[PDB]
RNA sequence: AGAGUGUAGCUUAAAAGCACCCAACUUACACUUAGGAGAUUCAAUUGACGCUCUGA
């Protein structure tokens, strides 16, 4: 029942687009963030 | 201080000149309605299941609590005295990839 | 109305990886990437991508190739973690890594003498000791391992009553954060389940009132 | 002096202390229609109206 | 000639008139009423009329022809409508209003003439 | 008037309203207005499940007096081994909850942790802060 | 095995009215507008299929 919060739309009017970036955290985690310059994989050191 | 982040940047509003057109065809919108129509029903039936979800378990807690009564008074005393073990919930959502 | 005592604790582990979607949801979720894509205003990798494109375009009259190509390189090289841990063994119900979508219970068959009886695992809470401190100590006990775990509170969830004389079974919440288990091929045959194998394993009623407050998602 | 009420006076059955728990009305027409319905109602006091004024056929119907 | 009510200034909604359109807007049925100033209800137009139920912003229309004949059959010409700001704006309403219009109704009406 | 039986029969001021600590008594348990924090690097998603956690309360009777936020924290830290930008934009949304009992205080819990979404961070504590 | 029994969630309705959810205005809730989904459990005033309680 996550899928609630985890779909939703923008309702503002003026933004730039949403790339679904995928962030990884030293924990050995992947997790979609919203980051312009759509760089696939994000790592944290 | 209070520094919210609803102002609309003046950069984006001088370009904010690049992609004005939207177009959509007939079968694309039809398609959009019959969609939205069919999920409005799926997010009705998913509300529907938590309300029956909810109220079960909620009947459980009470029925457990009414036989505790009739059983111990003291015992309904130590459980209405809430834990300060709630005072510092620091939780986090699950995750896409294990470590 | 001699009350025999006994109470009891329902363990909870949270899910770790995401619900697996259906494709109507799927669906639903490309139609919001199309609003975004129709609502969004300059996407700063693909304008500078088609001005440069433009610019060599006129010098050639008169990067975000590579940098794609190469955040598809890392891609590829990066190695991403076992999903689903269910299906690859599709027989140890027993170990912690089991099933991440969903949560799970713990549950567990030892054998008595007058009864053989599917148990989520009992406590005998004394008069003077209380339930909380009763599923502390039991937990301690029967599980022999380093559970750090939350309790929701002292407010209890689950009683059910059986007579002969008679005793009851009472019920808490409480979900897994860390979790160090040891000598996990013991004797108590603890497997923690699903609802479905809740609904499959359990024989009496008083656990399908268990099945009943043990949330389903 | 006082006198006491010919009879039950209104806005009497919710005069609870839980405002804040009953359903509180967010709307204007919703008042509006409990509000025709009090005027229709019979009243003790004086008033502008005291002074000037089968199965096989539904199945049928849901088939069609 | 005959004396409208003239009072009611504040107080919604203006009881000056001979004879009111109203229209319910219920769950599941749309209801439309033409009812004299005393209350007394002349003709009716319901969706949950059992004969209109068969063949929501149609039913609405559909109900304002059958209203706009029977007003014609009733001879009754003139209305005073008065919708609350919102549903005069709504859409569903401007549709009801036009059916009436060229069903043959008009939804303005007469001053009484003094003197 | 007053002497007539129809007296303060236009009475409306005794049906409008209109003019912080918890307490444990040992028969009703009330805590006091405690804040969820709602930590997202993904504001559509912390707006999403803040709207979810204000329905939610808003159908299970819970006055909600603040749906506040508090936006971007930045970190300037580098990609080291090159030298590579990262910027952070975390928001956490935090909302206001008064109505607790005990055990509904443990149902409402045990929902938003079984509605937790794919990288929210949930925060209950007390209100003792500076905005 | 026995009692209470029966119109979607609810009704001194009889196929009605309130509730439900969806898109937009909303930080958000709400209002409003567009929608849509919904019940007299079956067999002739009766019996049986279904829920609750009391049992084993």
């Amino acid at each position: 029942d996550s899928s609630r919060a985890s779909l939703t739309r923008v309702h503002r009017q003026a933004y730039a687009r949403l790339y679904p970036v995928l962030l990884v955290k030293q924990d050995g985690s992947t997790i979609h963030i919203r980051y312009r310059e759509p760089r696939r994989m994000l790592a944290m050191p | 201080i209070p520094i919210e982040d609803f102002i609309t940047p003046l950069k984006f509003l001088d370009k904010a000149r690049e992609r004005p057109q939207v177009e959509l065809t007939f079968e694309e919108t039809e398609r959009r309605a019959l969609l939205l129509k069919k999920w409005s029903l799926y997010k009705q039936q998913e509300r529907k299941m938590e309300r029956d979800t909810i109220r079960a378990m909620l009947e459980a807690q009470q029925e457990a609590l009414e036989e505790l009564q009739l059983e111990s008074p003291k015992l309904h005393a130590e459980a209405i005295k809430r834990d300060p073990n709630l005072f510092p919930f620091e939780k986090e959502g699950p995750h896409y990839t294990p470590p | 109305s001699p009350w025999r005592l006994l109470g009891a604790l329902c363990l909870q582990r949270p899910p770790v990886v995401s619900k697996p979607l259906t494709p109507l949801q799927e669906e639903m979720a490309s139609l919001l990437q199309q609003i975004e894509i129709e609502r969004s205003l300059y996407s700063d990798h693909e304008l500078r991508a088609l001005d440069e494109n433009q610019r060599l375009a006129k010098k050639k009259a008169d990067l975000a190739q590579d940098l794609e190509d190469m955040w598809e390189q890392k891609f590829l090289q990066f190695k991403l973690g076992a999903r689903i841990t269910e299906a690859d063994e599709k027989n140890d119900r027993t170990s912690l890594n089991r099933k991440l979508d969903r949560n799970l219970v713990l549950l567990v068959r030892e054998k008595f003498g007058d009864q053989d009886v599917w148990i989520l695992p009992q406590a005998e809470w004394q008069p003077g000791e209380t339930l909380r401190g009763t599923a502390e100590r039991t937990l301690a006990t029967l599980s022999e391992n380093n559970m750090e775990a939350k309790f929701l509170g002292n407010a209890p969830c689950g009683h059910y009553t059986f007579k002969f004389l008679g005793a009851k079974v009472f019920f808490f919440k409480a979900l897994l954060l860390t979790g160090d288990f040891s000598q996990a091929g013991n004797k108590g045959h603890h497997v923690w389940v699903t609802k479905d194998e809740l609904g499959d394993y359990l024989k009496p009623k008083y656990l399908a009132q268990v099945r009943r407050f043990v949330s389903d998602l | 002096r006082r006198t006491p009420p010919l009879g039950p006076m209104p806005n009497s059955d919710i005069d609870l202390s839980n405002l804040e728990r009953l359903e509180k009305y967010r709307s204007f027409d919703r008042y509006r229609r409990r509000a025709e319905q009090e005027a229709q109602a019979p009243h003790w006091w004086r008033t502008y109206r005291e002074y000037f004024g089968r199965t096989q056929q539904l199945l049928e119907r849901k088939q069609a | 000639v005959a004396r409208k009510e003239r009072g009611w200034r504040t107080v919604f909604p203006s009881r000056e008139f001979w004879h009111r359109l109203r229209v319910i807007r219920t769950q599941h049925h749309v209801e439309a009423l033409v009812e004299h100033q005393n209350g007394k209800v002349v003709v009716s137009a319901s969706t949950r009329e059992w004969a209109i139920k068969k063949h929501n912003v149609v039913a609405c229309e559909s109900i304002g022809r059958v209203l706009a004949q029977r007003c014609l059959e009733a001879g009754i010409n003139f209305m005073v409508y008065q919708p609350t700001p919102w549903e005069a704006a709504s859409d569903s309403m401007k549709r009801l209003q036009s059916a009436m219009t060229e069903g043959g109704v008009v939804l303005r009406e007469p001053q009484r003439i003094y003197e | 008037y007053k002497t007539k039986p129809t007296h303060g029969i236009g009475k409306y001021k005794h049906l409008i309203k209109a003019e912080v600590r918890a307490i444990n008594l040992g028969t009703d348990y009330e805590y006091g207005v405690l804040n969820i924090h709602l930590t997202a690097y993904d504001m559509t998603l912390a707006e999403s499940y803040a709207q979810y956690v204000h329905n939610l309360c808003n159908s299970l009777s819970i006055k909600v007096e603040e749906s506040y936020a508090m936006p971007t924290k930045t970190i300037e830290v580098l990609q080291l081994q090159m030298l590579l930008d990262s910027v952070l934009t975390t928001h956490e949304r935090v909302v206001q909850i008064s109505g607790l009992s005990a055990t509904f205080a443990e149902i409402f819990l045990e929902i938003i942790q079984s509605s937790l979404p794919e990288g929210v961070r949930l925060s209950v504590k007390e209100h003792t802060e500076e905005d």
